[PDB]
């Protein structure tokens, strides 16, 4: 039962310095290679490095060989990354990899994986998101499905996360990719689908979070009276 | 500068026998380049599926295979199943450090789905910010190709619209796409006709879905 979770992401300010963790269960770490890789938005994966069980042999990307540094706690299950002279191009999501490493028969595998951590280099400030209602454009008579969401915009940075019901509803749930809008700040949104007969009677709220900024709203979305 | 390359998109039917190919810039890939697969599926979760270019990893079905074709490596699917749909991921060993491929979307056939349309209107709250969004829903549809153009009072609109679609669906591998014209609520007001039309395979003919500003 590996499990892999990372945290330190978030905004951090162009030529500065971040450092990042990540917790480890279900395994025996001190017996494991581990690894960093990260995915930039647009791009596909790019490997930071890795580190043996007696930390004795630490691997880089040839680029960053000095701008980042990983270390290890043994006793503690815990992976480091320190990132360092941060630049625009270093914004992408962390993630903290497992390397099952078997020189025997020449196996290596990146087996486990965690969700990743977000890191944004930016010289902008935080924003929380505005939260306005998808209203149903169907009345509980109309009879059948309904579509009813929540538009969440002008936020800074990425991510924010989207739940229904404090995540009682969870089917018919499509919470879209964010975009950035030319305002340099991101946008999305995330619909649902629901009986038109329980529209009335059925509470629809979503829950919407955005830790850069601490912003926590939920707004409950009604059909628009007339 | 090594550089590691992969076709972008693949499409098979299901049962049907997929290769997906990775190949080396600075020549032939070989057996000391650990050819290494990786499997995205939604919500940025990975799997290791291949090791040592051609061994399985525990948990990996038999279906999937890997090898050296030609001055390649590869990831051989066999009986392709909806539940492949994913990205995979090639990475080759370069003596001292590792070097991930672009990815490759696999994408499994089924019928064609037209999608459900819905036309949302700005809400009162977000005019008093001076911004108005219209916001166009395309419900579970397939294949992806889908055109979404916007009409202001019979006008056609451009470069003040954003979309966004969302991975292909595990279960009945559809697709949703969200279309948004960004206007201010100066030249919202200025119009009574706002209209979604869609195009797509699946539609004998384009899908309308309007409202009258006001209206209601
Ligand atoms: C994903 C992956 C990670 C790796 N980490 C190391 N250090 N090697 C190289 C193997 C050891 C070199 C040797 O002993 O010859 C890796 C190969 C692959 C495919």
């Amino acid at each position: 039962e590996v499990k892999l979770l990372e945290s330190g992401g978030g905004l951090a300010q162009p030529g500065g310095s971040l450092k990042l963790s990540c917790a480890a269960s279900g395994f025996d770490f001190r017996r494991y290679w581990m690894t960093w890789v990260r995915q930039a938005p647009g791009k596909g994966l790019e490997w930071i490095g890795e580190i043996n069980p007696d930390s004795r042999t630490i691997n880089y990307m040839p680029s960053l060989k000095d701008k980042f540094i990983i270390s290890r706690d043994n006793a503690k299950n815990s992976l480091y990354l320190q990132l360092s002279r941060l630049r625009s191009e270093d914004s992408a999501l962390y993630y903290c990899v497992r390397l099952d490493f078997d020189v025997y028969n020449h196996y290596y595998v990146l087996d486990y994986w965690g969700q990743g951590t977000s890191v944004t280099v930016s010289s902008a400030s935080t924003k929380g998101p505005s939260v306005f209602p998808l209203a149903p454009s169907s009345k509980s008579t109309s009879g059948g499905t309904a579509a009813l969401g929540c538009l969440v915009k002008d936020y800074f940075p990425e991510p924010v996360t989207v739940s229904w019901n404090s995540g009682a509803l969870t089917s018919g749930v499509h919470t879209f990719p964010a975009v950035l809008q030319s305002s340099g700040l991101y946008s999305l949104s995330s619909v649902v689908t629901v009986p038109s007969s329980s529209l009335g009677t059925q509470t629809y709220i979503c829950n919407v979070n955005h830790k850069p900024s601490n912003t926590k709203v939920d707004k409950k979305v009604e059909p628009k009276s007339c | 500068e090594l550089v590691v390359t992969q076709e972008s998109a693949l499409t098979t039917s299901p049962g049907e026998t997929v290769t997906l190919t990775c190949r080396s810039s600075s020549g032939a890939v070989t057996t000391s380049n650990y050819a290494t697969w990786v499997q995205e599926k939604p919500d940025h979760l990975f799997t290791g599926l291949i090791g040592g270019t051609n061994k399985r990893a525990p948990g990996v079905p038999a279906r999937f295979s890997g090898s050296l074709i030609g001055d390649r490596a590869a990831l051989t699917i066999t009986g392709a199943q909806t539940e492949d749909e994913a990205i995979y991921f090639c990475a080759l060993w370069n003596s001292n450090h590792l070097v991930f491929g672009g990815g490759t979307k696999l994408e499994i056939k089924r019928t064609v789905a037209a999608p459900s349309v819905f036309i949302f209107p700005p809400s009162d709250e977000q005019l008093k910010s001076g911004t108005a969004s219209v916001v166009c829903l395309l419900n579970n549809f397939y294949p992806r190709e889908a055109k979404v153009q916007w009409k202001v009072d019979n006008a056609l609109q451009s470069g003040n619209s954003q979309e966004s679609v969302t991975e292909q669906d595990s279960k009945d591998s559809t697709y949703s796409l969200s279309s948004t014209l960004t206007l201010s609520k100066a030249d919202y007001e200025k119009h009574k006709v706002y209209a979604c039309e869609v195009t797509h395979q699946g539609l004998s003919s384009p899908v309308t879905k309007s409202f009258n500003r006001g209206e209601c």
